[PDB]
RNA sequence: AAACUCAGUUGACACAAAAUAGACUACGAAAGUGGCUUUAACAUAUCUGAACACACAAUAGCUAAGACCCAAACUGGGAUUAGAUACCCCACUAUGCUUAGCCCUAAACCUCAACAGUUAAUCAACAAAACUGCUCGCCAGAACACUACGAGCCACAGCUUAAAACUCAAA
């Protein structure tokens, strides 16, 4: 007919996903420290997925994880652990 | 990003029970609504206690 | 003895170019507000950019600038829209003139 | 080094002295902020009382008690009798969320006690002990 | 049973404890205890409470709905260009 | 299937920890776990006060027991771990590793909801 | 106002309830289900089908035995009012919880049946756009009437099924 018609295709220049950046790792109870930087420092409150940005599926192992290790003595309820406030900071949150 | 909308409500082909029930319909009006409407009595206190002890 | 309009899309430099996200294009100030610079860069919507605080007298009617364009076309559908709303102006940042 | 709002870590080598006092030295003022009465009481260290005040121990009633002026009035009478104990630099620790929430720091202010951290301890069941039910008026 | 003066304190900066307590009280409603005392004080029977949760979360909807079209638009608040037409 | 049992035990000298990890692991076994691992994850303060067997407790040592038993001992070692005065906590949960990294390709973007609302003209 | 001499810090301390996550929309047939761990476990088909049986069925309620922090009909007191058998305040009981049986009702509503399919030429109004095929269930003016009688039921001031006479031109 004629060369110059445009051929099906998937769009090449799709840009890839946004994975989570917990997306392809495992989320366990025992890391306290990675379970903390997901919780409020002041209330100890697990942060909500519009401020962590996580996937819902990880969203919802950090919290589960978070219940775990709270109720089994690995993390603290009502505040963040003091040891890991200056660990790096990856929830879209400002209180100051 | 904005709360996902899709199975919210309840409609024709949606399975599961509703998950809103919006009294009104969810959409953009053409509007916004109108700006909706005790200083120094720390000063009076402390004047007030001075007269007190004066 | 005519190129086919599929032939002309296909060679057009718009269609050379790819997604218009971040790309570097020459537009050029068809009209000057006090301070709004309204930059024709061959696409179908002119956009919108503010005089820079920089050599801002330098920026005169059809002073050739440099763009890098983030949207061809400014839209986006809202709730309960039927269909999506347009500014009918794309989005670009001015980079400077061009020489 | 740029002021950190978090409190310093329990038994670490913190500079912040106050009066050459480390933090969990400093005494302690506890703020019960109810709805219509507010209370306070000063601490030692060792949780040793060393003044109390109320809106009633001040004198206003009923109503009257339950107000911003009540409570700084309060405040003020709690920071004159922890100042003959000794009571210079304290810790806020404010329960309830009361009208003398703050006046009632406001006022142990005036009375010349100087604050060094607030910590809000206002019990918040995270469900349990079911409260009455709702008032129609 | 935890430890005390860590959770939900704010160290006063130079003495201002109005700033620190503006700055304490901004951190718990975000975190939104000051809410859920304030409900908490009276039992929201669980029908209540589940209409309520929904008209939040309409309300937050439309809201973010429409500031994205403010912002959207915002664009467009400049000076017209074609005055006299 | 297997198992992991976070264990807290109460902090005391070598020789107590030792005797109370061979009491333990000697309990699984004779219930039938088949013990793969031991990783002490040291002696830390407790993220808050534990009071067990009426004894309050600050500090203690964590340890992962990794083992395979059978689904009807579980409970069993639970009533024991609770009657054992020397650990200041334990619980059994199913490894995570049997757990799978099932592929999330990303965040895919949820388009706002259509068709919601007749097209009635107002 | 009545009411308690009891109130605050710290420590020990449940058979009650289950912040944040949740801006998630998942599980279950429905009712319902949002603290943690484990065990068992989430019917079938590539259809529909029960006052004609079987199994479930929120809350409330009944019998018996326990628990009882808190809440709480009723009851008492305080206040209010012309009166207040209520709204507001305080105390407390059944009850809310556990066990084993009953009871089988909800605006049990997403008031939108199950399965399959379509978006094509639309559609009384509103509501959650309009329909096609197929099957079951139900309805034939209002009120009498979630009633009377009969029948069945661990139900005994009950539930399911459920009329008619008289009346009206409306509803
Ligand atoms: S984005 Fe892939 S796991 Fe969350
Ligand atoms: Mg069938
Ligand atoms: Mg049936
Ligand atoms: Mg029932
Ligand atoms: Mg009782
Ligand atoms: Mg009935
Ligand atoms: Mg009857
Ligand atoms: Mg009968």
């Amino acid at each position: 007919s004629n060369e110059d018609l445009p051929i099906s295709m998937e769009n090449p220049y799709k840009e890839p996903l946004k994975k989570c950046i917990l997306c392809g790792k495992h989320v366990d109870y025992k890391n306290v420290q990675l379970l903390s930087q997901f919780v409020s420092p002041f209330t100890g409150c697990i942060y909500g997925r519009h401020i962590t940005g996580l996937c819902g599926k990880k969203q919802k192992e950090i919290t589960k994880a978070i219940k775990r290790a709270q109720i089994m003595g690995f993390m603290p309820v009502t505040y963040k652990d003091p040891a890991y406030l200056k660990d790096p900071k990856v929830c879209n949150i400002r209180y100051r | 990003a904005t709360p996902s909308l899709r199975g919210r409500l309840a409609r024709f082909g949606n399975p599961r029970k509703p998950v809103l029930k919006p009294n009104k319909p969810l959409i953009l009006a053409n509007r916004v609504g109108e700006r909706r409407r005790a200083t120094c009595i720390t000063e009076m206190s402390v004047m007030m206690a001075c007269w007190k002890q004066n | 003895n005519v190129e086919s309009f599929a032939s002309m899309l296909r060679h057009s430099p718009l269609t050379q170019m790819g997604p218009a996200k971040d790309k570097l294009v020459i537009g050029r100030i068809f009209h000057i507000v006090e301070n709004d610079l309204y930059i024709d860069f061959g696409g179908k919507f002119h956009c919108v950019c503010r005089r820079p605080e920089v050599d801002g007298e330098k920026y005169q009617k059809g002073t050739r600038v440099r763009l890098r364009l983030l949207d061809l076309e400014l839209t986006s559908r809202f709730l309960g829209a039927t269909t999506d709303t347009t500014v009918l102006e794309a989005n670009a940042v001015l980079l400077g003139i061009q020489e | 080094t740029k002021f950190s709002i978090y409190p310093p870590i329990p038994g670490e080598e913190s500079s912040l002295r106050w009066a050459g006092k480390k933090f969990e030295e400093i005494p302690i003022a506890h703020i019960k902020a109810s709805h219509n009465n507010t209370q306070i009481q000063v601490v030692s260290a060792s949780n040793e009382p060393l003044a109390f005040a109320s809106c009633g121990t001040e004198g206003f009633r009923n109503a009257k008690k339950g107000t911003g002026i009540a409570a700084q009035t309060a405040g003020i009478a709690a920071a004159a009798r922890a100042k003959q104990k000794g009571v210079i630099h304290i810790r806020v620790v404010v329960k309830g969320l009361g009208p003398g929430r703050l006046s009632a720091m406001h006022g142990l202010i005036m009375g010349g006690l100087e604050v060094i951290s607030i910590t809000d301890n206002t019990p918040i069941p995270h469900n349990g002990c079911r409260p009455r039910k709702a008032r129609k008026l | 049973k935890h430890l005390k003066f860590i959770a939900r304190t704010v160290m006063v900066q130079e003495g201002n404890v109005e700033s620190a307590y503006r700055t304490l009280n901004r951190i718990l409603t975000m975190d939104g205890l000051i809410e859920d005392i304030k409900h908490r004080r009276y039992y929201e029977k669980p029908c209540r409470r589940r209409q309520r949760e929904s008209y939040e979360r309409c309300r937050r909807i439309y809201n973010m709905e429409m500031a994205r079209k403010i912002n959207f638009l915002m664009r467009k608040n400049r000076a017209d260009p074609w005055q006299g037409c | 299937p297997r198992y992991e049992l976070a264990l807290i035990l109460k902090a005391m000298q070598r020789p107590e920890t030792a005797a109370t990890l061979k009491r333990t692991i000697e309990a699984l076994m004779d219930r039938g776990a088949i013990v793969r691992d031991l990783e002490n994850l040291g002696e830390r303060a407790l993220p808050y006060r534990i009071s067990a067997h009426s004894q309050q407790h600050n500090r203690g040592g964590y340890f992962l027991v990794d083992f395979y038993a059978p689904t009807a001992a579980v409970e069993s070692m639970v009533e024991h771990l609770s009657r054992d005065i020397d650990v200041i906590r334990g619980n059994i949960v199913k490894h995570p590793l049997t757990q799978e990294l099932k592929e999330c390709e990303g965040i895919v973007p949820v388009p706002l909801a259509e068709k919601l609302y007749s097209t009635k003209k107002r």
